[PDB]
């Protein structure tokens, strides 16, 4: 089990480590989080008490190094800085454990919500979507903007999730007009799963990264790319078994984790009401369906 | 974006625009079947693609062997329409290309939208005005071509005839309009109107009777009297 030790607390702030949040009061003797599991990528969130505005955070997978947070009063954040000394780092720690100064990371032995959020998710991949090559742990916020959303403005600080646009001369062959709009399947698979992503797996990782911004970040252009990448397999006649089996589980878990008070921000009613009732595989998501109808029937 | 009474003089400046109506692509008869089943038989239709500035219209006739074996056809025929006017302008020198194409139905949008997008600088626009311009097959010579066509075929006319040598193109698509919506309420009445003094005829090379510029003030009267009357029937007003 890894830890993130924190340097202090000055100012009141909502911490998040994945689906857990803790208050902590400004100057609290609050040095971080222990028991993180090993396995999974993670992600710390913040949002301050005295400004709920730019919600932010940190994706990071402990195994890729020793990573810290100490609060940087010029830039007023919570800043995520990696440790190469092992024994400075292990001394941090063992010190702060013995204060018992750490919360301990509350997971439920029968739980596996974590590893249904992020089960396809890659920090290699995250990587590849937030580019910053100094540093092996990826910074997300609330206002970050998407490749797609700034073509419609510093590029540096963008969220480089792969286009989708129906509408686009990559989802439509010429002479294929009509059968390539209504049928996305050469779409999906030709050009998006063959051509770009490789496999499902890579396909799958970007829209459960994309989910998890928009729910801990409240970055709306996550949320357009996660029911893009939905829309896009439920619009498609021709979607390996596999695939629509698979989705139908990370689909349910993200509705199943989902704040029951945040749905009419996170649900896009067209595309849901598309996808479960219109689509090509209106019939192929039945956990999805009944979990939505019983948790969002007002949605639909 | 649409286009509405706010900005109609735009329809008579000198960017080329097109008005594309599919209402008469796809036409059927329904029928009782032998076993008291309903069937429907296609007749040819027709893409009605009309420059308001010049009268310039682009009839391609749709023959009913373009709906053989498919399914579906009220949707196809919205994307045939797209692919055909898709095609007229790939068909067109570059500085006859239209800048803007106006579709009279929302449903042609995504279609044409969708044909179109090698042409990304040409608007694909709604408009909403109400045009009569399902009233094209009651223009007998148009009606005509369109059935006794035996295959695919376009046919150019002017649809303002000579009208743009006395009068500007606001004022031939007011008329234009006026017996299109005169002939859609009441074909009969609005033909009768046109065509019942034997002694003004329709030109071999026209669509319309050569009236002079005072006979056109009394058939344009007559024509806005039987909306009228028509309207007074309809409501019992």
């Amino acid at each position: 089990m890894n830890t993130v030790p924190f340097t202090s607390a000055p100012i009141e702030v909502t911490i998040g480590i994945d689906q857990y949040s803790f208050n902590v009061k400004e100057n609290q003797p609050f040095h971080g989080i222990k028991d993180i599991p090993i396995g999974h990528v993670h992600v710390i969130h913040f949002q301050h008490a005295d400004n709920s505005s730019m919600r932010y955070g940190y994706w990071f997978d402990c195994r890729m190094g020793n990573f810290y947070i100490q609060y940087d009063p010029k830039d007023g954040l919570y800043k995520m800085m990696e440790e190469r000394d092992g024994a400075k780092f292990e001394n941090i720690v063992h010190n702060f454990k013995e204060r018992q100064m750490m919360v301990s990371y509350p997971k439920i032995d029968e739980d596996d919500t974590w590893y249904n959020l992020t089960e396809f998710v890659q920090m290699d991949k995250i990587r590849k979507i937030v580019r910053k090559d100094e540093n092996q742990f990826s910074y997300v916020d609330s206002s970050m903007t998407t490749v797609q959303e700034n073509e419609l403005s510093d590029p540096a600080h963008s969220l480089n999730y792969t286009v989708i646009n129906f509408k686009s001369r990559e989802a439509i062959r010429p002479g294929h007009e009509m059968e390539d709009f209504l049928d996305k399947s050469y779409y999906l698979n030709t050009v998006m799963l063959q051509g770009i992503f490789k496999n499902s797996s890579n396909y799958f990782g970007e829209l459960q990264f994309a989910f998890l911004n928009a729910m801990f970040f409240g970055n709306y252009g996550s949320s357009l790319q996660w029911h893009a990448m939905i829309e896009l397999i439920c619009s498609s006649a021709t979607v390996p078994k596999h695939m629509l089996d698979k989705l139908d589980e990370i689909l349910y878990y993200q509705i199943k984790t989902l704040p029951e008070q945040y749905s009419d921000i996170l649900l896009n009613e067209r595309v849901w009401n598309i996808c479960l009732y219109s689509s090509f595989q209106k019939n192929s998501l039945h956990n999805t369906e009944k979990i939505m109808e019983n948790k969002y029937p007002e949605l639909l | 974006g649409a286009m509405n009474s706010s900005n109609y003089a735009e329809l008579f400046n000198n960017d080329i625009k097109l008005f594309v109506d599919d209402t008469n692509v796809y036409r059927v008869t329904v029928h009782k079947t032998f076993e008291g089943n309903v069937a429907t038989k296609a007749i040819n239709g027709c893409i009605f693609t009309l420059n308001p500035k010049t009268g310039h219209l682009f009839l391609k006739i749709i023959h009913t062997s373009v709906w053989a074996g498919q399914k579906r056809l009220s949707q196809l025929a919205k994307w045939k329409t797209a692919e055909e006017v898709s095609a007229l302008v790939r068909s067109l020198p570059k500085e006859e290309q239209p800048k803007q194409i106006i579709v009279t139905r929302k449903a042609m949008l995504d279609p044409l939208e969708v044909h179109m997008l090698d042409f990304p600088n040409i608007a694909i626009r709604p408009t909403e005005l109400r045009l009569p311009f399902s009233a094209a097959m009651s223009i007998d010579k148009l009606s005509d071509v369109v059935m006794k066509a035996t295959e695919p075929q376009m046919v150019l006319f002017n649809i303002y005839d000579d009208w743009l040598d006395r009068i500007s193109s606001y004022t031939a698509f007011s008329r234009l309009t006026l017996l299109l919506r005169a002939l859609k309420t009441n074909e009969e009445s609005a033909k009768m109107i046109l065509l019942s003094d034997p002694t003004i005829t329709i030109k071999s090379y026209h669509l319309w009777p050569s009236f002079t510029d005072e006979q056109w003030i009394t058939i344009e009267s007559q024509m806005r009297d039987l909306i009228l009357t028509e309207y007074g029937r309809k409501y019992n007003v």
